[PDB]
């Protein structure tokens, strides 16, 4: 669902890849669907009970796994990504697992469209709307 | 209430003499322990950068001098 | 869309964050400023959140028209006052037109008499006693 | 020496007296911040283009009460609000509200609570508003 | 032309240097003498420079015809005084005919009554109150 | 756009420059635009995201790069300036990189029309730009 090649010029690619790999007798080119490459990456990421956040954009998706994960949720999330890279490649869908602590580390805040962080009982900070 | 603001105008030279010869790090202790005494433990701690325009009270200079 | 994330506040830090969704300033007393709270809240209906929290935490609150006074429940005072030449119905008709009529703490007494009983927050009782005794001296 | 393109005030740990004096030019009146409301601090990038609307929002998020009496702007924190109840023996409340409306001291955020043609009412607000209302109410009955 | 290169002056050596272009002496108080200023200043319109710097620093000032008094903003006092037998519109014509009428701090009150409200610098309030109670004593 | 020599006056300059270099066969003289010489220097100075100020005058331009630049901005400034000097030379346009220190590090200031830097709770600084 992302190329515009006809039947004739796919034989040119199947012959310029055969001349590029000398041991290969013939190269077979199969057209794989695109929504089953991200629906298998979302269904595998839901069975391990991991928190995630899918970001859809044009020509590739990205699953972001952040927070303070525990010891079992790192091993279970490292065994799925390396089993997915073996079959689909890291070209279309990208996994971004990042281990970071509690943001706004011990501070009380009032979130949403008018935000302020409370540095102290008598101190206000007005950054970007938290 | 009313005579205490009259005696404040009468007591500027003694407060200025006590400021010059007391300790800066010790008046700030008697100022913060007074604010912690009066208002509570959630009072903001006073630092050194009040010293330009704000003047300490007569009950903090007198023990520190 | 809104909401406070409390992490060990002191009920004066907390209730000032609700002072924007409520359109009046909040005044918390110093005995009700010792209790603490944590949690993720959401200020979408604060007039029912203040009512639910004042019964779980244990508080009494009164809104006169300019501010919201919040006391803890152990500061409730009571008093009995007697009116010489005016009855209870015209003093309660004074409060209904002055907007100081609070349905949670009404006036207990005979409907056409001088003696009645009042109890509530210390800013409501001290106003009602002084306003009751400042009409008979005027008459 | 100060490279930013636009216009605005940047406060790094300002202590609510040096912050409101910076708003005291867009507001065309001097600002008087009290002693207890000057222990609070504020930091961030601000800009003023209608400060009478900005002061109302920050007086509810920080917790403050303010009053403008024609010459200056007084700012107290919320825990300094005081109450009073006074009786007028020979003038009405509707007569006293015409004195406040004609002079220019009428404040629609802290109105006077009472019956429309009687002598008693209930006023509450900042300490410079209450101590003027009580003093003029007991100085019109002695004249009348 | 002229000017003054201030380097860490103390607002009393500055406003005395401005007191030549202003044709009056300048009396800076000692609570507004603790603030400091620095920078290259050019006095080519002093009456607008003093008006702008009073708002940028936070100050109140008054010129009674002989000198210019300068206080900081937290020294402003106010009073309400009652005239028994002289109208406000007559006392305001006494100030207009004398020369003490300051349009920045006018007299708020009813136009034909005895009570009004005055606020401003302490040398202007203590002159208006004393010259109003010395006009009830004359009548 | 700065010299008005004729055809013969350019040919006698080529014949009087060929005599100075005995190894050469013929000196070729080409005339270039004066606008693209100061245009490539600004189009390359905007791509590296460096703060700058341009001072045009007659007979050459000059670029002033001030401010408290960090470590990677004076590495990209040397890599661009020394690569422009190889192509054009420093006879027309000259860069002046001077680095200073920031006064407004812990200070609170007002920018815009009437700018000032509050150096202390009791100290104002009014700069003259």
């Amino acid at each position: 669902q992302r190329n515009t090649m006809s039947k004739k010029e796919l034989e040119v690619l199947s012959q310029k890849l055969r001349a590029l790999m000398p041991y290969a007798d013939s190269v077979n080119i199969t057209l794989m669907d695109d929504v089953t490459a991200a629906g298998q990456a979302e269904a595998g990421l839901k069975q391990q009970a991991l928190p995630y956040s899918r970001r859809n954009h044009k020509g590739g998706v990205t699953f972001v796994i952040q927070g303070a994960l525990d010891d079992v949720e790192i091993l279970r999330a490292r065994q799925f990504v390396d089993s997915y890279y073996r079959t689909w490649g890291g070209r279309y869908v990208q996994f971004a697992i990042e281990l970071k602590d509690d943001w706004l580390k011990g501070r009380s805040f009032q979130y949403g469209a008018e935000g302020y962080i409370k540095m102290s009982p008598g101190h206000w900070y007005f950054p970007s709307p938290l | 209430s009313s005579l205490s603001k009259h005696v404040d105008e009468g007591l500027d030279g003694y407060r200025d003499y006590l400021i010059k010869y007391s300790d800066r790090e010790l008046v700030q202790f008697f100022e913060n322990a007074q604010l912690k005494r009066q208002y509570g433990e959630e009072t903001e701690t006073v630092k050194r950068d009040k010293d330009e325009i704000e003047k300490p009270s007569i009950f903090a200079l007198l023990p520190a001098y | 869309g809104s909401g406070f994330v409390a992490k060990d506040d002191s009920l004066r830090t907390f209730f000032d964050a609700m002072a924007l969704q409520l359109k009046e300033p909040v005044i918390v007393s110093k005995m009700a400023a010792r209790k603490k709270i944590t949690g993720n809240f959401e200020f979408h209906d604060p007039n029912a959140l203040l009512e639910k929290l004042s019964l779980q935490l244990g508080l009494i609150w009164y809104f006169d028209g300019q501010a919201i006074y919040i006391y803890d429940a152990s500061e409730m005072r009571n008093a009995v006052v007697s009116l010489r030449n005016v009855s209870l119905n015209e003093f309660n008709n004074f409060l209904k037109r002055s907007g100081l009529y609070n349905k949670n703490y009404p006036l207990r007494g005979d409907n056409r008499k001088g003696t009645f009983y009042v109890s509530g927050p210390p800013v409501y009782v001290d106003m009602v006693v002084n306003a009751a005794t400042m009409m008979d001296k005027q008459n």
